[PDB]
């Protein structure tokens, strides 16, 4: 009834560009903040950043300067553009929603997870 | 990296296992803390959030408490599905930046 | 100087330091975080360990809740899992606590 | 006479078991511990098991779960049963004794030794 | 095969015979050393125990010394009947198991 769909991703060369989509349905899209999170194998978790459904966005300072957001509050889609990749950034990405007030809240929706890796 | 967690945890079925998470004033000393449980081949779920309320669809056996500047989560009635990785989250503010830091993690399993 | 003498296995030498926790550091003898100082440990294979087996030491395995630090524990009430009382012999959900 | 007598290993068949009886004479059984020694041809001495004169026993780490070994303070005799034979049995075995306090002790009694050979 | 022993020893006639027994600090530094003489085809026999007391009837032609974490056996005036086997015995602690592990065996040749 409510669930988020992402784009399946495959191997990418280092220093390439990635355009990952997030489509949400079953709830008012322009009412909840969006958290994107990244998990690396053999490590904990790191949240990519926070997005307003209709407006700008904010990023973790360590992962800034290489991540770009675009919003489209018509077909209910949220995009990541990633650039200047390396072999050590292979990971899994999740797109999720949060409470309408951001920060302290409940996170019921979660990302299906998309894998990015480098190999030949 | 700031959040400190035990490397791993274990316990016999039917026992009670306690997992700690110790931070500082920036992480836990001012605001709420969340606990997250991850299962192999599954999306993350919710164990405790808001520190005074429990979500729907989860058993209330997952006991939670705050000991000063640390969080503690105790589990009784251990079963096979309990085998999971536990993290603690807390909005942290630092002199260089601020973020939604997650815990290091603790692998809980039975041999 | 409060000298506390007790015998523990050789696998749990790491937890005796202040700060750490575990099955032994919170069920039997919890060491406060503000404990300033250290401990003294040494091997006792040639003194306590015996070829025929030594069974003179015990520690708690199950508790209702975490005990108050530096408060002595003496009572050894039995423990149960289910709400139904169990007495006599063993059975379903009826096990020896220690 | 003060001697520990043990019967040598005879020929057998696959799927059978070997019984070796070690008996102490010339001294009280409940006075010295019972120890196993192995010596391969062109090799030093290896030890397998310990049986106290009155108490528990220590099995063989390599030969565990398949060697029957116990004590009986009636005839001052012990019985060892071996199953699942293998070519590694080709050695000489000493059913020796040691002091009554273990550790720092004198190995006053020695056994003649049993020559065990398994081949196909 | 942690312990190392020479395969054989050679030297000109009329020279003192020195045999070094070197191991670790757990079996020699922290424990007493037992010195056994084993005849060809005969069970080993204890000759030197404790480095302080010796059994009666043993001539003092042989000498033994302990330095650091090693020991040395010195025999003056070698004869043709001195060709035998010699064993070092000490209590060692192994990862697989801790016990009384003996040596392999030393063989001497006289031309």
């Amino acid at each position: 009834q409510v669930q988020l769909v992402q784009s399946g991703a495959e191997v990418k060369k280092p220093g390439a560009s990635l355009k990952v989509s997030c489509r949400a349905s079953g709830y008012t899209f322009t009412s909840h903040f969006i958290h994107w999170v990244r998990q690396a194998p053999g490590q904990g978790l790191e949240w990519m950043g926070i997005i307003n459904p209709s407006g700008g966005a904010s990023y973790a300072q360590n992962f800034r300067d290489r991540v770009t957001m675009t919003t489209d509050p018509s077909t209910s889609t949220v995009y990541m553009e990633l650039g200047s990749l390396r072999s050590e950034d292979t990971a899994v990405y999740y797109c999720a929603r949060a409470e309408g007030s951001s920060w302290l809240g409940w996170f019921d929706p979660w990302g299906q997870g998309t894998l990015v890796t480098v190999s030949s | 990296s700031v959040l400190t967690q035990p490397p791993s945890a274990s316990g016999t079925p039917g026992q009670r296992v306690t997992i700690p998470c110790s931070g500082s004033s920036s992480n836990i000393g001012n605001n709420y803390v969340y606990w997250y449980q991850q299962l192999p081949g599954t999306a993350p779920k919710l164990l405790v959030y808001g520190n005074n309320q429990r979500p729907s669809g989860v058993p209330d056996r997952f006991s939670v408490s705050k000991s000063g500047t640390s969080a503690s989560l105790a589990i009784s009635g251990l079963r096979s599905e309990d085998e999971a990785d536990y993290y603690c989250a807390a909005w942290d503010d630092g002199l260089s930046g601020s973020g939604w830091v997650f815990g290091g993690g603790t692998k809980l399993t039975v041999l | 100087v409060y000298a506390d003498s007790f015998v523990i296995r050789g696998d749990e030498v790491r937890q005796i330091a202040p700060g750490q926790t575990g099955n032994i550091a919170d069920y039997n003898y919890k060491l406060p975080d503000d404990f300033t100082g250290c401990v003294i440990a040494w091997n006792s294979n040639k003194l306590d360990s015996k070829v025929s087996g030594n069974y003179n030491y015990l520690y708690r395995l199950f508790r209702k809740s975490n005990l108050k630090p530096f408060e002595r524990d003496i009572s050894t009430e039995i423990y149960q899992a289910g709400n139904k009382p169990c007495n006599g012999v063993a059975g379903f959900n009826c096990y020896f606590p220690l």
